[PDB]
């Protein structure tokens, strides 16, 4: 099944073969993103888990849209 | 037996295909809009258009485009009917006489197969080296223009893709080469290819592109500074360039399909483009200058325009 | 000076006039035939007026109207001017929504335009329009009864909306255009057939709407039912509905009694003085007949893929019954009977052609097979079909059938006389070696019969949009079509210029 | 060591694996949305309702746009009725083996197990005049397009096909001894050729010589039921399921084999090659498709070459129907007669369909071959 597909490196998951050709495109798709998007998500996680002081000082580094 | 008689009351109005260019003067904008079998010679005038002379042919004009070839000052025009007969236009003025003169033409066709499914398509390579026809779904039938041709010649070169959606060509890379929508039995990709004229053969394409967006409709090529190929879908926009990618997905168009396009700039800085219920949007490109001769894309722009009629 | 030209305009001496209507210089033929001499598409061909005779003009100087002027006659003066000059003058009354049909009452002053708009499906309320078309604002607004479907549970949930389709019943104003009263079907119910006419001894004059109920995802339909209508004192009424197991698709009048075509099943209708229909007869040996024309007793069937279908009715046996059929299978398009002998149809491939009824009723076998007797190539689609001119009636051809198209190219279908036949057809092969079309195409090539499968040559018909092109060539290139030809005044004498370019003016009074 | 700058990449590409039909060059994420790439939705497709497809080709194109042809034959190839019954009651018992229609339709010709053919009005229901043929029975029975000519074929006799004539004169015109099974050409019918076991020899009609006799012993797929058979371009020849050109007489590409019996037709467009259920190419031999439903089974198709049908030769003969769609091959209906098919005609103006069913159980004693006519597209 490995040979007449796209050639797996003898990984054991999915043995279709239309579920094999699509584990041919999202392997190897070229996934990118915007940094901003997870520096809130850096920020959300610091007020929550009791050590918000540092919430403030991330107004000089980037943008701080909310609160 | 019984013997009738028909005549024309009304001439036709709906429009199918308008071309601009220079097709009367040299240095002189006009419009060109055929409708049914009427050619309508319009001129652009800074008050609006004025015609010239209207021409009707034997045949729906559904396919036409100017192109001025090598070693003429103005331009052709090339007009397919609906019966396969081609035909090559060229406009001849002197004083009050004002003539159309066919220089070369020929019924093209073959005897067996399915004509299409989607109408016929016909673009121009850019560098008037070749005339695209799509016209028996697995044949590419390609016109090789020479002025060796008084008659036209016809080369059937095969596509091994036989249910193509879109077909345009691309900008001046030395060769002239092809761009495709083509439906897979599993997936749907674009693929491009090369085709050497004097070997009647396909060579091997410089894109490959296995995987596109599932409503791929129309490709919009961009010209020579920063060539490549938009590919517009249903619900998202890209842009390719062999190495580089670009993708955007605006919530502007969500409720329409794109239609129709133009390159407004001559260096392919905006676009206009409509839709099947009237709008009208602009594509903004932001060209960026990387190097001192080095040119790219960056960013793009999609800006409401407001309502029109159906384009 | 160069050579004369006799044009008649009528009996009594002709007065000829330059004036100034806004600007441009327009120029009036005072005639017994009044007609504009100034521009025809920036051309020579003359232009009429809505009046009957016009003697003398006289530039006054009203105050309600610029620049006018005023016709002193043998009647009323009338200060008036003259717009943009052609030959169609054309008339915009814009709705903003997808107009299907139309129909006219003579005893009402007031039209019927079914309709089509386009929505979607709102998450809390039922539908939500798009933009403000002329069907919401209306002077009179009214939704249909007696939900007579609701046995079916077919009506299942959908997700978006995903543009489903909305249809209502525009009786448009006689004069002011304006949109009298707006009628929304039910849900997903199309508008297919419309009419308009007298059914039995009621005196009533009626709209007739047939109806069909569609769901995508689905086959063709086996729903719908038919509805007819009354504008008693500029009110809609629902008289009276008929529940029918299948799609209608066209409805005409037969002698008051009604005629439909309902999924290959050509049902023909009765009126009762109870505000009832009942089914008198049937038929069964269709494919999908989808178009229905009739002239005294004889019915002409479309069928879908095979053709041409004559039907008979016979009033004493009060059945219909199979004279013939034709068996070439073409895609029909539209159809429409000339004179109860020869039927025109249409086609998808863009083409013409008559069956004629067969004569030789020598057996029965041949009784029964009609003849396609005659070809051409339109190379127009074609919707519509229907009598009456566009000319005056000053009481040549005879009869006249205009056809409705997609590209809003508008012709002019009439019979010839077989002499003229003869005279007509040799003269289209004179100009075939003279007129150098653009293309280098050959006019009996394109008007060739050409479907996927026949490429026969076309027969019968006339194409006078080549014959009216003789009057635009000069008299040097008019003396060679002029060869050694006929004429018919029984008689026979040999053609000439002066006299064939009356017969093409002959045609030209008509277009 | 792993960072943010691998785990939310490898967060949103499992995330992306929810995706049908998913994207390459993707736009860029929302990390508060979900992420959805674009499914396939149609605006340029007629819809699946007929009367939505009668709305909308009155102010567009022919059909009602795109794939808005094929769904008029999803409605119009599904349904059949019986016309009429033709019995042969001479001997008060049918015995018909092979059925075809004229050039223009108006007799059909039938083919007994005594040797003689028998025309039939299509609108009488009267026998004509039957015609002493062949001693054997009677296998394969075709006329041309012009109305010129006609061959008919014997099982054992010792002239084994008849190249008579129809338009005066009843006369084999040729004769052929040695082939079991002969077809008229296509495009120019000037040529007929034969085939007796698995050797093909091209003929004329003027002058009945061998013009060109392919076989290769080299390549030979070597069936059971050898059909030699034209493109309608009249340029390859199927021998044994191997291409011919006719033109310098050499073999081009040989096709594997599968099911022991049939050797190859081809499909109306010209650009296939069908052997029993493997959709071939013309220009570089690859596959296409591969239909179940294609065991062991003869095709026909329209005139046009837009609806294919099948019969099955299992021992029953033609449990049922089946026909098939010529572009997609997307199966349209499977109606079902009760009794045992045999023979299986349609006309070139497309509305019958001479059927040579079998009476009666499986019984090699008793075989009652009446004959039906169908109507094409009608409840």
């Amino acid at each position: 099944i490995e040979r007449v597909s796209g050639k797996p490196l003898l990984i054991g998951t999915d043995v279709s073969l239309a579920r094999l050709q699509k584990a041919d495109v999202v392997a190897q798709s070229r996934i990118s993103f915007p940094e901003k998007e997870l520096l809130l998500l850096i920020r959300n996680h610091l007020i929550s888990k009791g050590l918000g002081e540092t919430a403030t000082v991330l107004t000089k580094e980037a943008d701080l849209p909310m609160t | 037996m019984s013997y009738n008689y028909v005549v024309t009351a009304q001439k036709p109005t709906a429009v199918n295909g308008c071309v601009t260019g220079h097709f009367t003067s040299a240095e002189d904008l006009n419009l060109l809009i055929a409708k049914n079998t009427r050619l309508e010679i319009y001129v652009v005038t800074a008050e609006g258009l004025r015609p010239v002379k209207e021409v009707g042919m034997y045949g729906k004009i559904a396919v036409m485009e100017l192109f001025r070839p090598k070693g003429e000052s103005k331009d052709l025009l090339f007009i397919l009917t609906a019966k396969y007969n081609a035909c090559i236009l060229e406009y001849k003025q002197s004083g009050e006489s004002i003539d159309i003169i066919t220089r070369a033409h020929g019924n093209v066709q073959d005897r067996i197969g399915r004509p299409s499914e989607t109408g016929i398509i016909g673009i121009i390579d850019p560098e008037c080296r070749m005339i695209g026809l799509r016209l028996y779904d697995g044949l590419f039938k390609v016109i090789p223009l020479d002025r060796d041709n008084k008659e036209l010649k016809a080369f059937n070169i095969r596509l091994e893709e036989l249910h193509v959606i879109d077909v345009k060509f691309l900008y001046g890379c030395q060769a002239p080469t092809i761009c495709f929508v083509y439906q897979d039995p599993q997936g749907r990709h674009v693929k491009t290819y090369e085709v050497s004229l004097r070997e009647k053969e396909f060579n091997k394409g410089p894109w490959k592109q296995e995987n596109v967006e599932a409503e791929a409709s129309m490709v919009i090529a961009v010209p020579e500074p920063f060539g490549g190929a938009i590919i517009i879908g249903q619900e998202s926009i890209t842009y390719h360039n062999g190495d580089k990618y670009l993708a955007i997905a605006p919530p502007i168009i969500k409720q329409s399909t794109i239609v129709c396009h133009n390159r407004v700039d001559p260096n392919g800085s905006r676009y206009l483009l409509g839709d099947m219920e009237g709008r009208l949007f602009m594509l903004l490109l932001e060209k960026e200058e990387q190097m001192d001769g080095t040119v790219t894309l960056k960013d793009l722009r999609v800006e409401l325009l407001g309502e029109t009629s159906i384009a | 000076l160069s050579d004369r030209k006799k044009v008649t305009l009528g009996t009594q001496p002709t007065v000829l006039r330059t004036f100034r209507s806004l600007s441009t210089t327009n120029v009036f033929a005072c005639s017994d035939r009044p007609t504009v001499i100034y521009s025809s598409n920036h051309k020579l061909v003359f232009s009429n007026v809505n009046l009957k005779e016009v003697n003398y003009m006289c530039p006054l100087n009203s105050d309600g109207y610029p620049d006018s002027l005023a016709l002193a006659n043998n009647s009323t003066l009338t200060i008036g001017t003259i717009d943009e000059i052609q030959k169609l003058h054309i008339r915009t009354v814009p709705l903003y929504e997808s107009p299907r049909k139309i129909c006219y009452q003579e005893v009402s002053q007031c039209f019927g335009v079914l309709s089509s708009r386009i929505e979607v499906q709102d998450t809390s309320g039922g539908t939500t329009a798009l933009r403000p078309s002329a069907s919401t604002q209306a002077l009179s607004s009214s939704v249909s009864s007696s939900k007579l479907f609701s046995s079916s549970t077919a009506p299942h949930e959908t997700s978006f909306g995903e543009e489903v389709e909305v249809h209502n019943l525009l009786i448009i104003d006689q004069h002011t255009f304006e949109v009298l009263h707006a009628h929304q079907f039910l849900q997903n119910e199309y508008a297919l057939s419309l009419v308009s006419c007298k059914l039995g001894k009621d005196p009533n004059t009626y709209f007739i709407v047939g109806t069909a109920m569609v769901y995508p995802e689905e086959a063709e339909p086996k729903q719908g039912r038919i509805v007819v209508f009354q504008y008693s004192d500029g009110k809609l009424q629902t008289v009276a509905e008929k529940e029918v197991k299948g799609a209608v698709y066209s409805m005409v009048e037969f002698n008051g009694k009604l005629l439909a075509s309902i999924n290959s099943t050509v049902r023909l209708y009765e009126w009762t003085t109870e505000k009832e229909l009942r089914t008198e007869c049937n038929h069964y040996n269709n494919i999908m007949a989808l178009y229905l024309k009739t002239k005294g007793d004889f019915i002409l069937v479309g069928d879908l893929m095979r053709s041409v279908l004559l039907l008979a009715y016979k009033p004493m046996e009060g059945n219909f019954e199979e004279i013939a059929r034709d068996f070439n299978p073409n895609w029909m398009s539209a159809v429409e009977i000339l004179d109860d002998d020869n039927f025109l149809g249409a086609e998808n491939a863009f083409n013409l052609f008559v069956c004629q009824k067969d004569s030789a009723a020598t057996t029965d076998e041949e009784r029964q097979h009609l003849q396609e007797v005659g070809l051409f190539h339109l190379g127009e689609f074609v919707n519509v079909f229907c009598h009456g001119s566009l000319v005056m009636q000053n009481l040549p051809t005879q009869g006249s059938v205009l056809f409705g198209t997609v590209n809003g190219m508008i012709g002019l279908v009439t019979s010839l006389s077989e002499s003229w036949y003869n005279l007509l057809l040799d003269m289209q092969n004179r100009l075939n070696k003279v007129i150098k079309s653009v293309g280098k195409i050959e006019h009996s090539f394109w008007r060739s019969f050409h479907t996927e499968r026949k490429t026969e040559p076309a027969t019968g018909f006339i194409d006078g949009d080549l014959i009216e092109s003789f009057l635009d060539i000069s008299r040097p290139k008019m003396q060679e079509v002029v060869a050694n030809l006929q004429y018919d005044d029984g008689m026979k004498r040999e053609a000439t210029a002066d006299d064939l370019i009356k017969v093409v003016e002959e045609l030209t009074r008509i277009h | 060591p792993p960072t943010l700058d691998s785990i939310i990449t490898e967060y949103l590409r499992e995330q992306h694996a929810r995706c049908k039909n998913p994207v390459a060059t993707c736009p860029p994420f929302s990390l508060f949305t979900p992420h959805q790439c674009p499914e396939p939705k149609q605006r340029r497709q007629a819809p699946i309702n007929f009367t939505s497809r009668l709305n909308r080709r009155a102010s567009f194109p022919k059909y009602g746009g795109v794939d808005g042809g094929c769904f008029d034959r999803h409605l119009i190839f599904s349904r059949f009725r019986p016309i009429s019954v033709f019995r042969e009651a001479n001997e008060d018992e049918s015995g018909f083996t092979c059925c075809a229609f004229s050039a223009r339709e108006r007799f059909l010709m039938l083919g007994t197990c005594t040797g003689q053919l028998k025309l039939y009005n299509v609108f009488s229901g009267q026998e004509e005049a039957s015609y002493n043929c062949h001693n054997s029975a009677i296998t394969h029975l075709e006329p041309s397009r012009d109305g010129s000519l006609l061959l008919t074929s014997a099982t054992w006799s010792q002239p084994l096909s008849a190249l008579w004539g129809m338009k005066s004169v009843f006369d084999m015109k040729h004769s052929f001894t040695e082939d079991h099974y002969v077809e008229f050409s296509k495009h120019s019918q000037d040529r007929v050729i034969g085939t007796k076991g698995d050797i093909a020899h091209i003929y004329d009609i003027q002058t009945g010589n061998k013009l060109l006799t392919l076989f290769n012993p080299d390549l030979a797929n070597n069936y059971k039921r050898n059909c030699a058979t034209f493109n309608p371009t009249d340029d390859l020849v199927l021998n044994d399921g191997v291409l011919w050109d006719v033109r310098s007489a050499q073999a081009i590409h040989k096709f594997d084999k599968f099911n022991m019996n049939i050797s190859g037709v081809f499909h109306p467009n010209g650009l296939e090659v069908i052997i029993n259920t493997e959709i071939w190419d013309l220009r570089t031999f690859h596959l296409l498709h591969t239909v179940p439903a294609l065991d062991q089974c003869r095709v026909v198709f329209n005139h046009t070459g837009t609806v294919m049908y099948g019969a099955m030769l299992q021992s029953p003969f033609g449990s049922s129907f089946r026909t098939f769609n010529a572009t997609d091959y997307k199966p349209i209906a499977t109606i079902d007669v009760k009794r045992n098919i045999f023979d299986l005609c349609t006309d070139t103006k497309d509305c019958y369909l001479a059927v040579i069913e079998n009476q009666g159980s499986m019984d090699a004693l008793n075989m009652d071959t009446v004959c039906r006519l169908y109507e094409v597209g009608r409840q």
